[PDB]
RNA sequence: GAGUCUG
DNA sequence: TCCGCGTCAGACTCGTTTATAGCATACGTGAG
DNA sequence: CTCACGTATGCTATAATGTGCTGACGCGG
């Protein structure tokens, strides 16, 4: 059986007959009395096989002795009953029947083959109208439809010498007569003469179809069914329920429909019935077969017993519920159990409490086995009864089996790989599973009733893979980002914080101790507080140049508590690690430090120790929560009454006339958002310190030991945000739309809400809860699209030996360095010997892993930019090299060859999204946004650097910017970039280019609400095309009468104004057009949707002035709800609705033709003599002016860049970096750390395919899409041997299409669109050789990755011989 | 939804033109539904049932 | 956009000629004599009548079309066995045939487990009786109450109403995944049979040479065919008493082999 | 652990025999899938080595 | 080892190959009844193979060399 | 399948 | 206008209506 | 070797001859 590949092709009528073991003539199922199969019925034993093992129906032959003995009397073979699951039958159809899948499934094969629209074919099939098959007399040609009356006319006149027919016989004849060869040549001749752009595609697609049809050896006639296969009985079973009733598959109802109507058709043909009735029966027969194959596609699905449509054949394969997703890509499993989880604080990290009775059952065969080797059980049945009796000796045996046997714990949902971990089980009395606290993070396990699956690895291999790869201890770091996932939280953090943190004097201030032991003795004796300042003598062990540890002893001021924690601290670490007051943030660093210095086993022990001490002192402390612990600032009511009269004054000014709904919404939200911060900061000053403790004499200030403050500062649980709602002000709540309620909640939870505040709270709350239920689906769907796309990607090679890489710079967005270069290039193979500033000696080599040590050297020299080897630029065909990838972030060393990288990438991108969906939503009520992006104030002194900027000087003296992309940077002395600041359009700069500013200076102010339209030239203002009611609207005031103009867009605009672009035009005193300095362009500023102009026509403007205020409603809330669609749009490679234009080729440009206003920008390069001419909309305004030497991909229009255009012009590293940064922008906004290398994996999978120009020595020709690896393989042999050279162009595929473009149809089918995938594969006669992971999992084989990579590579070399 | 009349409007949705197309729906307790609706070209249409 | 098979067919039927009395007689005489056109025209003209009966026969078993087609079969038999010599109209005679063929088809095709017309006819009387009982007894008919009224056996009435019990799709309201394979033994049970079968081979080479030559050749354990006490004589034993003494003597020594190895009452429950 | 019928019994026997060896086979779900695709009239064959 | 398998990974290197080699050795002791080089100390065949790998006694190359030796001794006996 | 749930 | 998608396990319960002539010969297999 | 038992195909004569649920998701290609 063991096979190489799988092929799919159209079934011949005769092929179908081959599988069949007889024709089922009758609908009879079984006999009502003897519930046995009827004669030649659907469950016929004569056809499908015997009902009982080695027994004929009439009962003449029994027992295993009779083998293949076909009983003469009843006609039933004596074999196993198993055969009735494998043997098929068939049905002889009276009329030919079209196969719905090739007819209806779009595009369709029957239609595309005949070049005949679907409508025409259907009219033929339902017997509405005749179709001409062939007329030698050109009178009537081919495929021309004739109605009932049209058929009567030609029939008298010509007749006979012209053949026209109706129904599937007609289409089958039309398919039989069609010559694939000749039409291929005719279509090639058409493309040579007159290739129209859009119809070249469709002609080339029918050519590919015809070529592929002939290569597959499929025949078009076979699209029409003459023989209809019958599914084996056991796969459509009729079984008796306990109640005496029977239950059957719906396939039986559909087969019985088909047989009844088919047999009735045979009858009406024997009886020579009039043709109207024959036709009705042929329609009904095709309806029944189409219902049986795919019910619901051919229109209204056939409803059975309830009203629900019958489940057809295709429905059992297709849906998620089909067979792929449900029974094949995942299954129900033996030696599996579940129960509620509960804490096991006593456990070590590698252990879990497993209930006695649960473990008894899971290890049943292992018990049976040891019982027989000890001779305590005589046989298996006696062993079973000893277990049933639960005898005392059995417990002792079970204890012996479980020893050193790992068990898998799983929690739904399994978002990332740490959702499964292996543990050594500890038998416990009681029904609950006991989970180690420190791994609760990876499972997202909280013990308020969560449950876990238990699974027993049976084989020695599976045991070893669980102990080595999947063990809790061995999976400490997140595979997503380098950080430890195994991190103390809650009680443990609080306890270590309580121990380390210091108090004034307390018991035994300024004592002296011999080591941490005198300290612990003092504390436990009750002569010292843990917070006493005290001078102790501790001996730290620091690593030297070799592996030897150096010992150092010195006196250092510390608390008692920190000295005692030093006892837990392994030798190697500095005492300075414990000498600070420890929080969760510091403890995570502690465990990472320990892991990189000492190694895995020490950190494992150290982690457990930290957990034990943390709980222990947490409990000693007795920290708790009283209502007096929630302290309200005395000065809340003042801040609020101030804020409240202020907002009141703006509401009164609203009726007056300075305010739109959007403007006032922004102004009120800003007032309350600042008030909330003020009251919060008042509470946190009052609470964080405001500790008056008398030091040894006088008063002092120190940090408060208020319970809730300690909880927040330690990071044990709540954040400052939660405690704002407790003790401060609850704040502005956001509606389910995302738009924020204008009235905030002034009160807090200690104060108590009133009926109205509580009701208003509900909106945000319920939208949060509904968000977790509904939005989780799209997060998860993105995980699944990512996984399918990057399943195949495996580490194949160690070093491809590539120099190529992408220049990674330090991301410094929003002043404070967001992500440092050190961390970004931490654990990535370097490329190009990058030395120190002074180019005269190599510092670092080529192929070298960037370890924390190398990274620390990089920081002393302050390297800004480093070319590193990346997954995208790796040359390895059919996988990626360990060096291009770099460190396995989960292991803390170079990635192992055979590791399934793609899966890890998809999981690690997918997880945060799916977790942050439920997470931020149930946990928050209100939205605590801050929109005050008015002024840039610079934090450190330096000189202003403005890159990409074109601004005009206004009459104020001030530099008013009119560029779209503007990047203000803060350079120091030496000349490094340290702070960045995105200046917007319409900004006032305080100082111009390259000018010195001091610490805390404002350098640019702009309004956040309203993006103004700022004019470059000075003069008078003219209203072009601004007809009232047509394009704009007029709104008038009282006493004198101030009118204001609002630009209605095409949305509200009349048919009349549709073609008019409204624009404020700058004319001079004469009323001539003012030019824009130095160009031929006349000033004219095109006003968009709802551009609210105050100042009416003819007003003398100066330059740099605000013409028009377009309102900028930012109703967006800071959540993943808005973020994830951005991410999904990026990964799916979507062109935005207004793409910014780029130059295709380098060279010098002037303008040519114009269509009214529409620009036809003409590029005429320097070397490349061919021009490139583009049609451009009139209103889209250019950044570039005229004759400039612009290179490939210089930004011409305002707008977002399409990843397609980036790849196509700049190239791989450009587009990869665009995706990485634009995705990471979203995740970084939510505080999510994912390494770029994961995103880079998926982008590599996006850039899998490439289109080809010209031919090589293979079959390329014009515009075939082939995978990049395979065309590179061709190009390598071509360049050595020669032959026709082939130009190529890489194509971007966005996730869904990229997964369907994979040359495995088993992966394509399992993903989505299964019906369409299998028709296209069946017609192509496609052969799947099973290279991918999904393919191997489906056939139940060894994965070509991890453990399986060894075995799989041995099979590939067994292909070379034997 | 209570039987009676209801006046609703696709707030954009159809036609990136972004036209608000107004509609009336008459809902009985028993019978066929009577729809009136606007088209982008401001033509009043009836959908019976 | 006429796509529906039903509406297409009914459009074609409307497009027909309607027959009179004298016309029916003329065509009918030619039809019985064996005219092609006469038979076709009489059938096509009377299709509308089939629809009338088929219309008041829906939602009972098959679909309208299904009944329309089976009803058409009755029309054909009606045209075949029509008597134009009798003054009485065709419509009257055809109605019988159309109803007969529709009813017969509805009694057979409708039921997944094919129910015989004999049982179906009996069932008819039981159900009509139930209706009259229900009108006067405010409650519904019992099995015994129906049996009392028809003067028939309680068991016979119960068997009939049991056959009335219709079966719904197992995949439809899934049930398939609840219901386990009863014919397939679990690996637990199959492994136990392996242990027994293996032990027997070892048990055969542990007793007497003539005690495992007539004990196994009887049960068909080593032999080819499972013989009886009297049939073991075909081999070499050729005895009836000595075969039965030696069969049981083999089992008594083997019963002590299961009491000492540690089964007997241990493997008695099972 | 799931479909493989012969495999699960054989591996049960091995675990009582204390062999801890798998001896894998072909999952019965896939055999069904094949039958269901051939019931659609698509020839799906296993091509051997 | 007992707790953690890091040391045994450091001997061979590839986690995947560690598992294959420990599997092969555990199978020898499971089936062949090969005597363990380190004291058993009531340890399962999975852990003993990892001990032997840690101390550097068991290895893919070493196992292959001794397979050839026992196999050639058997060839000698047959001829 | 229609439910009410637990993460 | 159509058709394709839309987290992952778990717990339980329910549920499977309808009317359809009667009687005589004919076709076929089983039991005594 | 013959009849009963289970199942099936047969014929009947006033005239009658044209149908008939549930609606509303939302984004993309
Ligand atoms: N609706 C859900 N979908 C997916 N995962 C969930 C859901 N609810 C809870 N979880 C997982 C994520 C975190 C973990 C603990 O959640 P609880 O405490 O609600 O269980
Ligand atoms: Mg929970
Ligand atoms: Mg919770
Ligand atoms: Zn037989």
């Amino acid at each position: 059986e063991e096979f190489d590949a799988i092929k799919i092709a159209l079934a011949s009528p005769d092929m179908i007959r081959s599988w069949s073991f007889g024709e089922v003539k009758k609908p009879e199922t079984i006999n009502y009395r003897t519930f046995k199969p009827e004669r030649d019925g659907l469950f016929c034993a004569r056809i499908f096989g015997p009902v009982k093992d080695y027994e004929c129906l009439c009962g003449k032959y029994k027992r295993l002795k009779h083998r293949g003995v076909i009983c003469e009397k009843c006609g039933v073979e004596v074999t196993q009953t198993k055969v009735r699951r494998e043997r098929m039958g068939h049905i002889e159809l009276a009329s030919p029947t079209a196969h719905i899948w090739f007819l209806k499934s779009l595009p369709s094969r029957i239609g595309l083959l005949l070049d005949m629209p679907l409508r025409d074919i259907e009219r033929v099939l339902y017997f509405e109208s005749y179709v001409v098959i062939e007329g030698g007399m050109t009178n009537l040609e081919r495929q021309q439809i004739l109605t009932e009356e049209q058929y009567l006319d030609a029939l008298e006149e010509f007749g006979d010498e012209f053949d026209a027919k109706m129904g599937a016989e007609a289409i089958q004849a039309l398919l039989k007569s069609m010559d694939l060869e000749q039409e291929c040549e005719q279509l090639r001749e058409e493309l040579n003469e007159t290739n129209s752009e859009t119809k070249r595609k469709k002609l080339t697609k029918r050519i590919k179809l015809l070529e592929a049809f002939v290569q597959s050896g499929n025949k078009p006639e076979w699209m029409i069914l003459t023989v209809l296969p019958v599914l084996p009985p056991d796969l459509r079973p009729l079984v008796p329920l306990d109640g005496g009733r029977f239950a059957t598959s719906d396939l039986n109802d559909l087969y019985r429909r088909v047989i009844n109507r088919n047999n009735r058709l045979k009858r009406l043909l024997d009886l020579a019935a009039p043709d109207i009735i024959v036709r009705n029966e042929k329609r009904m027969l095709q309806e029944a077969v189409d219902a049986l194959l795919d019910n619901g596609r051919r229109g209204r699905a056939i409803t059975g017993s309830n009203k629900r449509p019958l489940k057809s054949l295709a429905d059992m394969i297709k849906g998620k519920q089909g067979r792929f997703r449900q029974n094949l890509l995942g299954k129900r499993v033996d030696y599996s159990g579940r129960s509620v989880i509960t804490v096991g604080p006593y456990l070590r990290l590698h252990q879990c409490g497993l209930p006695k009775k649960m473990a008894l059952e899971l290890f049943k065969p292992f018990i049976y086995g040891k019982l027989e080797l000890r001779g305590l059980a005589t046989t298996i049945k006696a062993a079973k009864k000893m277990v049933e009796r639960e005898e005392a000796v059995v417990w002792d045996i079970l204890d012996e089996v479980i020893r050193e046997h790992p068990v898998l714990l799983n929690r739904a949902p399994t978002l990332h790989r740490l959702g499964i971990q292996a543990f050594e089980p500890v038998l416990i009395e009681g029904k609950a599973i006991q989970l180690h606290p420190l791994v609760c993070a990876a499972y997202n396990a909280d013990f308020d009733g969560d449950q876990m699956a238990v699974h027993v690895p049976l084989t020695l291999e599976a045991q070893l893979e669980a102990r080595a790869l999947m063990m809790s201890t061995n999976n400490i770091l997140s595979p997503a980002n380098g950080e430890p996932i195994i991190v103390p939280s809650q009680d443990v953090v609080l306890g270590l914080y309580y121990m380390t943190r210091d108090c004034v004097n307390a018991k035994g201030e300024g004592m002296v101790l011999t080591g941490p032991k005198e300290a612990e003795r003092l504390y436990r004796s009750g002569l010292a507080s843990l917070h006493a300042r005290v001078k102790v003598r501790i001996t730290e062990y620091e690593k030297d140049a070799n592996g030897e540890l150096v010992a150092k002893t010195s006196l250092k001021d510390t608390t008692v508590g920190r000295a005692i924690l030093w006892m837990i601290v392994p030798k190697g670490l500095p005492y300075s690690i414990v000498n600070q007051a420890l929080g969760k943030k510091a403890i995570s660093k502690m465990l990472n430090t320990c892991y990189r210095i000492l190694g895995l086993k020490p950190t494992v022990i150290f982690a457990d120790q930290i957990m034990y001490t943390g709980f222990a002192y947490a409990a000693r402390s007795g920290a708790s929560v009283g209502i007096d612990d929630m302290v309200i600032p005395e000065k809340k009511h003042e801040i609020i009454s101030e804020a409240e009269a202020e907002v009141a004054e703006i509401q009164e000014q609203f009726q007056s006339g300075l305010v739109t709904a959007g403007e006032r919404y922004n102004k009120v939200i800003d007032i309350w958002a600042a008030a909330n911060d003020r009251v919060s900061k008042a509470m946190m000053d009052n609470l964080q310190t405001e500790t008056v403790i008398n030091r040894d004499g006088q008063e002092e200030k120190q940090v408060s030991f208020n319970s809730i403050y300690m909880m927040a500062d330690s990071g044990a649980r709540g954040s400052a945000a939660q405690i704002r709602q407790l003790a401060g002000m609850r704040g502005l709540m956001a509606k389910p739309d995302g738009s924020i309620i204008e009235t905030p909640i002034t009160a807090n939870f200690r104060e108590g809400l009133n009926v109205l505040q509580y009701f208003i709270s509900t909106h945000g709350a319920r939208k949060g809860l509904a968000d977790t239920a509904l939005k989780t689906a799209n997060s998860g769907y993105l995980t699944r699209r990512l996984v399918d796309v990057a399943q195949d990607l495996v580490v194949t090679e160690d070093d491809c030996g590539t120099h190529e890489g992408i220049m990674m710079t330090p991301v410094i967005e929003g002043g404070d360095v967001k992500e440092p270069l050190r961390d970004r290039v931490l654990g990535r193979v370097t490329a190009e010997d990058v030395l120190k500033p002074g180019t005269a000696d190599i510092l670092v080599p080529r192929n070298t892993l960037l370890h924390e040590q190398w990274c620390d050297l990089l920081e002393e020299n302050s390297v800004d930019a480093v070319k590193v080897r990346s997954v995208v630029s790796c040359d390895t065909d059919f996988g990626v090299c360990a060096h291009c990838y770099g460190r396995d972030l989960a292991r803390g060393h170079i990635i192992n060859k055979g590791e399934a990288i793609g899966v890890i990438a998809a999981q690690s991108i997918g997880e945060p999204g799916t977790q942050l969906t439920m997470r931020t939503f149930h946990i928050g009520g209100a939205a605590s946004r801050a929109a005050a992006e008015s002024s840039i104030q610079v934090k450190n002194k330096g000189s202003i650097k403005l890159s990409n900027v074109k601004s005009v000087v206004n009459s104020s003296g001030k530099l008013v910017i009119t560029s779209r992309n503007t990047e203000l940077k803060l350079i120091d002395e030496f000349g490094r970039t340290k702070e960045s600041y995105k200046v917007p359009y319409g900004a006032v700069l305080a100082k111009g280019d390259g000018e010195q500013v001091a610490g805390g200076e404002t350098v640019a102010n702009w309004d956040p609400h309203t993006m103004p339209v700022i004019t470059e030239v000075s003069g008078f203002v003219r209203f072009t095309d601004m007809i009232d009611g047509q394009t704009i609207t007029r709104q008038t005031d009282e006493l004198t009468g101030l009118s204001s103009l609002v630009v209605l867009d095409s949305a509200e605009r009349t048919a009349g104004g549709k073609d008019l672009r409204p624009a404020l035009k700058i004319v001079d005193a004469q009323g001539n057009d003012v030019l824009i300095p130095g160009t031929d362009m006349p000033a004219q500023y095109f006003l968009p949707g709802k551009a609210i102009v105050q100042l009416e026509d003819g007003v003398q403007i100066s330059s740099g002035d605000t013409l028009a205020r377009i309102p900028q409603e930012s109703g967006g809330t800071k959540d993943i709800t808005g973020g994830l669609p951005r991410v999904a749009d990026l990964f799916e490679a979507r062109r935005p609705k207004e793409p910014a234009i780029l130059a295709e080729i380098s060279g010098i440009v002037s303008f040519g033709k114009e269509t009214k206003g529409k620009r036809r920008l003409v590029i005429t390069p320097v070397d490349g003599s061919d021009p490139y001419e583009e049609m451009i909309p009139k209103w889209r305004q250019l950044n570039v002016f005229e004759g400039e030497r612009v290179e490939r991909g210089d930004v011409i229009s305002d707008g977002p860049e399409a990843p397609h255009d980036i790849l196509r012009l700049r190239g791989v590293h450009a587009v990869t970096r665009y995706i990485v940064n634009e995705v990471q922008d979203v995740y970084r906004l939510q505080g999510v750390k994912i390494n770029d290398k994961h995103i880079e994996v998926i982008v590599r999978q996006m850039l899998r395919k490439a289109t080809i120009v010209n031919a090589g020595s293979s079959d390329f020709l014009e515009g075939e899409q082939v995978e990049y690896s395979r065309v590179k393989i061709a190009n390598r042999e071509l360049e050595a041997n020669g032959k026709v050279g082939a130009t190529y162009s890489r194509d971007l595929l966005g996730i869904t299409k990229a997964s369907l473009a994979t040359e495995s149809f088993i992966s394509a089918a399992s993903f989505q669109e299964t019906t369409r995938v299998l028709t296209e594969a069946a017609v192509a006669g496609k052969r799947d050789e099973l290279r991918g992971l999904k393919e191997n999992v489906i056939v139940g084989r060894l994965i070509p990755a991890g453990t399986g990579y060894a075995y799989h590579q041995d099979r590939m070399r067994r292909r070379a011989a034997g | 939804r209570s039987p009676g009349v209801f006046f609703d409007s696709d707030k954009g949705k159809t036609h990136s033109s972004g036209k608000v197309l107004y509609n009336a729906r008459i809902i009985p307790y028993r019978g066929s539904w009577l729809d009136f609706e606007f088209d982008p070209k401001d033509n009043l249409f009836v959908r019976i049932d | 956009r006429v796509l529906d098979a039903t509406q297409l067919y009914l459009g074609e039927i409307g497009y027909s000629p309607l027959l009179t009395a004298e016309e029916e007689v003329y065509f009918a005489r030619r039809a019985l004599r064996g005219d092609v056109a006469s038979r076709r025209r009489m059938i096509e003209s009377n299709l509308r009548l089939v629809v009338k009966i088929a219309r008041r026969y829906g939602n009972r078993g098959l679909a309208l079309l299904d009944l329309i087609e089976e009803g058409n079969l009755g029309l054909i038999r009606a045209v075949e066995k029509f008597d134009p010599e009798r003054g009485f109209r065709f419509s009257t005679y055809a109605t019988w045939w159309i109803r007969q063929t529709i009813e017969r088809a509805i009694m057979n095709q409708t039921r997944t487990i094919r129910l015989p017309i004999h049982i179906v006819k009996e069932l008819n009387v039981y159900l009509r009786t139930a209706r009259e009982l229900s009108h006067k007894l405010d409650h519904e008919p019992s099995a015994e109450e129906i049996a009392e009224q028809l003067d028939k056996p309680v068991d016979d009435v119960s068997r009939m109403l049991r056959l009335n019990e219709r079966g719904t799709a197992v995949d439809t309201p899934a049930l398939l995944d609840i219901l386990a394979d009863e014919k397939e033994n679990g690996p637990e049970d199959t492994t136990q049979d392996d242990d027994m079968k293996q032990s027997i081979v070892k048990w055969l080479f542990e007793l007497n040479a003539k005690q495992r030559e007539v004990l196994a050749r009887r049960f068909g354990l080593l032999g080819y065919e499972a013989a009886t006490l009297e049939d073991v004589g075909r081999e070499i034993g050729l005895t009836r008493e000595r075969v039965r003494q030696i069969q049981v003597e083999g089992l008594r020594r083997l019963r002590e082999i299961l009491q000492t190895q540690g089964l007997n009452i241990e493997a008695l429950f099972l | 652990k799931s479909d493989d019928v012969n495999g699960r019994t054989k591996m049960y026997k091995n675990i009582v025999d204390g062999n801890h060896q798998m001896e894998p086979g072909m999952p019965e779900s896939f055999n069904v899938l094949l039958k269901e695709i051939r019931s659609l009239g698509i020839n799906i064959e296993l091509e051997d080595e | 080892a007992r707790v953690t398998v890091q040391d045994a990974v450091e001997k061979i290197g590839n986690r995947f190959d560690l598992v294959l080699v420990a599997a092969r050795r555990a199978r020898q002791m499971q089936v062949g009844g090969k005597d363990p080089l380190v004291p058993e100390e009531n340890d399962k065949t999975t852990v003993i193979a990892l001990r032997e790998i840690e101390e550097g006694l068991i290895n893919n190359q070493i196992l292959d060399v001794r397979e050839r030796q026992e196999q050639q001794e058997q060839e000698a006996a047959e001829l």
